């Protein structure tokens, strides 16, 4: 096992802070922020992953084990010179110096790299978390610089604990929180006040009750409406919260995640409900949010919950209703096929609290619709529909009716209890109208339709889906556990000499030896392999895999199924058409979520090899349970 | 088992002859019929529900008022049917429903605990968690929308149908009449206080003497208002971290208990400048039973009270009207580095009080380091030797009590009362036993500090402190006692406030050039004296020498500087405080508590506070470290 020296390319610039939701006067504003890049040429602006974009109007998270290295080769661009700085920064050494200059400064377009072993000192213990949290932010002026706008995470962890994937995940899946009150008396504010907001119609309220923050931020980050962005997590994927407070002396915040409760570990680990954040205090704590549907987090204290906390997080993965994914579903899943266009396109980036100016669905269209493939029979219990918000239009979808597809062919629409004829469905109100619709009766689809009755300016959606699966015995029914007996499984024939016998009786999902899988005696398509159940069986799908002989690679590319309840006649398996061209394998290795569309209900399962690679091999295995027995 | 509580909520008058609000009710109505727990302890509360780990609760809620007005958890669990709380959940029409109870009208509950928000392993017995109502949160809670709610392991109905426990709730609240329901002319609405008990107001109820009495503490309030509470015997839960004080803020609840001694109501503090005049109040009748039908040291301190001269910013000095620093000592013409004349406790070698000790110019302003192990006992001889007469007593140890006799000053009711004049001399004792030093959990060294009691701060703030260290048994046996224990030392946060000082315009007539124009009470100048320091020295007057892996226990508190907190700072470095490694250490105006650090980042350290808007007015220290030899 190893050390690393992981740089972090990193900068400060500006842009600032956005409104447009639902809830058009809205204000610009400048304030300066921390920025990833790609390398020392700092030109990739390094896209803000749908992984962690909750992390949104602050810097990037910088990581690290115990015995590691941090290094950060930082470029300021921008007026007032800033810094980074945090706890452990151990500098070096000494100096022919005049009383010790310390002083770090980092000058605009000037490059100051700084590196540096992370001892025990910052990092968490075995009474503690997997990682323990910390700040980093600019201290050429910690009491400006930090309304102004350079807040920054640091995480720093036990060994072995990260990945190659980067960061880590070992049911992990983490999110900071960065509860300031913002201000603007703090950082060159003056090129805003009579930036925007004034010309030839000014000298409206000096400094009298005008307080343009104490108007305003409340931040969570600093998409800090009464809404940010990305709060994506599955309902069991046990999830991690960074929660640190900053600002003044007033910044005691004290949050909770409704319905929901966390643990938190100190001494040992004991559990509560809500934590008073205090400034300068940066807090681990970790929940198994158990209760899918959507919810939020919000800082308990009255007069700042009333002015910008409410800020929302889903979670959908089960018991049961959790969000389907679309936070955390599928990086560009399904859309449609014509009814859907405009630049800044349709789904692609039509979920649910996607943030920016390029995010939702968009198509001036009277024929509208989209469409997701849920990739298998689901159970959808509803769906929280919400709009966009664009130049400084208010524009979303007012009405509409669902239909679905169980198969892909034959549609039909939707009539959720004794409605009339058709199940007429009210859309939003706004940019931030999260309408979360249930299905009275539920509906069970792998496609679902979303067609618009009426719109703003442009039939204008983001989206997310409710519910969870019926639950067919996806656990393997007995090929790779042994429960099925060696005997139990005879093939069309079995390659045989003295250096091997690549008898049936080997293809399991993963097995090793010298002959370490079925082969058949030579190559036909007209080859088979069966498994016999000594009972009456249910099968959702063969999961198939092929060979290492340290020859050279074996695996099969195509196949079909045969069923039987005799053992003896065979009614094969079909499509909705011909027979089930099967996709199979591409490797040695690598098993295949190969399943069928109608569970298969036989007791007699025979593999049919169509093509392949070098020869026919097989390693396999059964996914299923059992109905009657028999009859 | 399957719990029901079928209890609405009401608008009910109240009192102690100012203020009438918007409660909780408690009744076991089909319609709307009296029902009472309510006699003691119980103020404006919804009665206190308890649910253990496996259990299913249902409140019916039915709403009597103008109010729209909601119910809404913590610490449980539920469906998006209940929550209590409005906002877009995306809820379906009738999962929306919880959210606001409609003015007058009528809702059920569905409320569930899972083993996931059951309590863990090893904590609190018994959660401490309330149950609240937001519709508009602000409005809701100031007119007294407020309950306690209980959650904990598998045995309330069962190990507690045998088992006894003495536990109440206390609502540590501070509603607000002009946030209220509600809305020539002269006097605006007000109130501030302890479980809806004004003023000086007192509740009720009191528990058995040779025993313990646990109470689960709700924070509450509508703003960032921060309260620090007290009574004798030390409250020791908070975790078994084991806690000079409860210190309550915004919205907080863990669950704390205690030990007793005997009927002695004991006094209950908010204890901090602001709060007080308009604060909180609670007696505690601690009474006789219904139930029955290498050794220890010896330590030795001749200290004095004692006149000086104080110069806060001594080695530094730069001044003119060149800044806010620039500002700071007498506000007519005088200016510079800045000379009053204070009253600091100085110990001497023996009776004869004459030898001078040698001083530590480190602790500045402070007393001498005061230090005894659990079970030993400190004879501590007092000479006053400045005119205004002052004493000595310790936060920290309860059996203090003059040396020969059990006495009390032929008049006083204690010690801490009246006693010393100018001249006389006062042996007293200090005993220290288990109950307040360390524990198992701890550190092995709590801190605390003697002020002197005949004034408060109208004392202290002259100059009357000194640190009081209790800790945990050892003498070349039970931890770290090999080679050496290194050094102790400490940093006192502390504000003194000139203006009450019992040298007030003493101070004016001497540095001060003239009174020609003997002005007082004024904005700036009152300002003038607010001397925001670290032991005395401010604005990077005297720092700190240390050097590099060089390692031992920083002590620090915050004393005088109140109505507020202190996240406390040092450039660069961390420290093990709790045996957690944390960066910023958040300290009340009790505040006793006590790091450790391993000294190995080499360089000039702005030592201060994490609040930048003292560090201004002075309130900062520098450290210095480099390599050194031995
Ligand atoms: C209890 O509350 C009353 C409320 O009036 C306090 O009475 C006055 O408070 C004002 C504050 O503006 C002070 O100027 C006076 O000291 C009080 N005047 C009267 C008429 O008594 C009172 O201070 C409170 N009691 C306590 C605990 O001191
Ligand atoms: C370098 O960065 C700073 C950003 O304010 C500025 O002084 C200067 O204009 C920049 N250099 C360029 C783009 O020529
Ligand atoms: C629609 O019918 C289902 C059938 O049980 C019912 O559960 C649901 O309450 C009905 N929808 C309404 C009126 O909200
Ligand atoms: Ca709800
Ligand atoms: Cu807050
Ligand atoms: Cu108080």
């Amino acid at each position: 096992f190893q050390k690393k020296t992981r740089h972090y390319f990193i900068a400060a610039v500006e842009r600032l802070w956005d409104y447009g939701m639902s809830s058009g006067s809205v204000p610009q504003f400048k304030k300066v922020v921390f920025q990833e890049f790609t390398d020392g040429s700092f030109t990739q602006p390094l896209y803000r992953g749908e992984l962690n974009e909750h992390l949104g109007l602050l810097g990037p998270y910088i990581r690290a084990e115990v015995e590691d290295n941090i290094m950060v080769t930082f470029r300021n661009q921008a007026s007032r010179p800033y810094s980074f700085y945090s706890s452990l920064i151990s500098y070096e050494e000494d100096q022919r110096q005049g009383a010790e200059p310390r002083k770090n400064f980092v000058k605009p377009n000037e490059t100051k790299t700084y590196f540096w072993k992370v001892q025990h000192h910052m990092a968490p213990t075995k009474d503690e978390f997997d990682c323990k949290a910390w700040a980093y932010f600019s201290d050429v002026d910690l009491e400006k610089d930090v309304h102004s706008g350079l807040i920054g995470p640091l995480l720093v962890c036990h060994t072995n604990t990260l990945n190659p994937a980067h960061g880590r995940q070992v049911t992990v899946q983490e999110f900071a929180l960065f509860l300031t009150i913002f201000d603007e008396t703090k950082s060159w504010y003056f090129t805003e006040n009579m930036e925007r907001n004034c010309r030839a119609p000014c000298n409206i309220q000096m400094e009298d009750p005008t307080f343009k923050e104490n108007y305003r931020f409340h931040a969570i980050n600093g998409y800090i409406m009464d809404t940010l962005p990305g709060l994506v997590m599955a309902q069991d994927q046990r999830i991690r919260w960074y929660l640190l407070s900053m600002g003044s002396n007033e910044n005691i915040h004290s949050i909770h995640f409704s319905g929901h409760v966390f643990t938190v570990r100190k001494k040992e680990e004991y559990k509560m409900a809500l934590y008073n954040l205090y400034p300068g205090v940066f807090e681990t704590v970790e929940m198994l949010p158990s209760k899918a549907g959507i919810w939020r987090v919000e800082c308990l204290i009255g007069e700042h919950l009333h002015a910008g906390m409410s800020t929302l997080f889903l979670v959908y993965s089960n018991k049961c209703q959790t969000p389907l994914g679309m936070a955390s579903g599928h990086i560009r899943d399904f859309q449609i096929t014509a009814s859907g266009q405009y630049g800044q396109w349709a789904p692609k980036l039509a979920r649910l609290h996607y943030s920016g100016s390029i995010n939702a669905w968009s198509t001036k269209e009277p024929f509208s619709w989209i469409k997701v493939d849920l990739l298998a029979p689901m159970i959808i219990h509803g769906i929280k529909t919400q709009g966009a918000r664009q130049k400084f239009s208010s524009l979303y979808i007012s009405q509409f009716i669902i239909m679905y597809s169980l198969d892909g062919k034959k549609w039909q629409t939707y009539r959720g209890n004794s409605t009339g004829t058709l199940m007429v469905f009210f859309g939003n109100v706004d940019s931030s109208g999260i309408k979360h619709n249930i299905f009275n009766p539920p509906i069970i689809a792998r496609y679902i339709r979303l067609h618009p009755t009426h719109y703003s300016i442009r039939s204008t959606l983001r989206m997310e889906l409710m519910g969870c699966d019926l639950n067919s015995c996806s656990m393997p029914l007995g090929m790779e556990s042994k429960a099925i007996s060696d005997a139990q499984i005879t093939a069309s024939s079995y390659f045989t000499n003295m250096f091997a016998t690549w008898s049936p009786s080997k293809a399991r999902l993963h097995l090793q030896g010298r002959s370490n899988a079925w082969r058949p005696q030579v190559n036909n398509p007209k080859e088979w392999l069966q498994v016999d159940f000594q009972k009456t069986m249910k099968v959702t799908g063969v999961t198939t895999q092929g060979v290492k002989s340290l020859l050279t690679s074996m695996y099969v590319k195509e196949f079909l199924i045969s069923s039987s309840q005799d053992g003896h006649q065979w009614t094969l398996f079909f499509q909705n058409g011909k027979v089930k061209v099967f996709q199979g394998n591409q490797d040695s290795f690598t098993p295949v979520v190969n399943s069928l569309d109608p569970p298969l209900l036989t007791r007699y399962l025979r593999i049919h090899p169509q093509s392949w690679v070098h020869q026919i091999a097989l390693r396999m295995e059964v996914l299923g349970c059992e109905a009657q027995d028999l009859y | 088992a399957t719990r029901r509580y079928y209890l609405g909520a009401v608008e009910l008058s109240w009192d102690y002859v100012v203020y009438k609000k918007t409660l909780f009710v408690e009744f076991t109505d089909h319609l709307f019929n009296i029902a009472k727990p309510r006699p003691p302890w119980m103020g404006l509360l919804g009665p206190t529900i308890q649910a253990e780990v496996y259990d299913t609760v249902v409140i019916t809620l039915k709403n009597m008022a103008s109010h729209p007005v909601s119910l809404h958890a913590v610490g449980v669990s539920y469906w998006k049917a209940s929550e209590g709380a409005e906002y877009d959940d995306q809820t379906s029409q009738r999962e929306k429903e919880d959210d606001k109870v409609f003015p007058g009208g009528s809702h059920t509950y569905v409320w569930q605990v899972l083993k996931e928000n059951g309590p863990m392993a090893s904590d609190p017995l018994c959660l401490t968690y309330s149950y609240l109502s937001h519709v508009d949160l602000v409005k809701d809670l100031n007119s007294g929308l407020i309950g306690a709610l209980l959650v904990c392991r598998e045995g309330s109905l069962a190990k507690e149908k045998t088992q006894t426990l003495h536990k109440f709730i206390l609502l540590f609240a501070v509603f607000d009449e002009g946030k209220s329901w509600h809305s020539s002319a002269r006097a605006w609405p007000k109130m501030h206080t302890v479980n809806g008990y004004v003023n000086r107001s007192l509740p009720g109820l009191i528990g058995c003497h040779r025993k313990s009495v646990y109470w689960h503490v709700i924070g509450m309030g509508t703003t960032p208002e921060v309260h620090s509470i007290f009574l004798e015997g030390h409250t020791f839960l908070v975790r078994n971290h084991r806690q000079a004080s409860l210190e309550i803020s915004p919205i907080t609840f863990l669950t704390a208990q205690t030990l007793l001694m005997d009927l002695g109501q004991f006094l209950l503090f908010c204890h901090i400048s602001s709060h007080q005049h308009d604060g909180m109040e609670a007696y505690v009748k601690v009474d006789s039973c219904p139930e029955e039908p290498k050794h220890p040291k010896t330590w030795v301190h001749y200290i004095a009270a004692e006149e000086e001269d104080w110069d806060y910013a001594p080695l530094v000095l730069a001044p003119d009207d060149r800044s806010y620093k620039s500002q700071y000592l007498n506000n007519g013409p005088q200016r510079i580095g800045r000379k009053y004349k204070k009253v600091r406790f100085m110990a001497y070698t023996d009776e004869t009080f004459k030898t001078r000790e040698a001083i530590q110019h480190e602790s500045g302003i402070l007393g001498p380091l005061l230090y005894g192990e659990v079970g030993d006992t400190l004879l501590i001889i007092f000479k006053n030797q400045a005119s205004r007469p002052y004493n000595i007593y310790p936060h920290g140890i309860t059996d203090v009590r003059p040396l020969y006799s059990r006495r009390l000053p032929k008049g006083v009711k204690h010690l801490k009362d009246f006693p010393i004049l100018p001249g006389e001399i006062f042996k007293y004792k200090w005993t220290v036993t288990v109950e307040d030093g360390p524990t198992k959990s701890d550190p092995r060294c709590l801190t605390r500090y003697y002020s002197s009691f005949v004034n408060m701060e109208r004392d202290l703030a002259s100059g009357l402190i000194g640190p009081l260290l209790i800790c945990y048994k050892e003498s070349v046996d039970q931890r770290g006692n090999q080679i050496m224990s290194d050094k102790r030392n400490v940093i006192l946060f502390s504000v003194f406030d000139e203006n009450r000082s019992w040298y007030l315009t003493e101070n004016i007539q001497r540095f001060l050039p003239n009174p020609a124009g003997v002005q007082l009470e004024d904005p700036e100048f009152q300002a003038s004296n607010i001397m925001h320091s670290i032991n005395g020295y401010v604005f990077d007057s005297l720092q700190l020498s240390v050097c590099l892996h060089e390692v031992a226990y920083w002590y620090i508190l915050s004393i005088g500087a109140q109505t507020d907190f202190l996240s406390v700072f040092f450039s660069g470095y961390t420290f093990k405080h709790k045996m957690v490694y944390e960066d910023t250490l958040t300290l009340f105006p009790f505040s006793g508590e006590t790091v450790f650090m391993s000294m190995e980042n080499p360089g000039l350290w702005i030592l201060g506070c994490h609040n930048s808007d003292f560090r201004n007015r002075g309130m900062t220290a520098l450290l210095k470290v480099s390599s050194c030899d031995k």
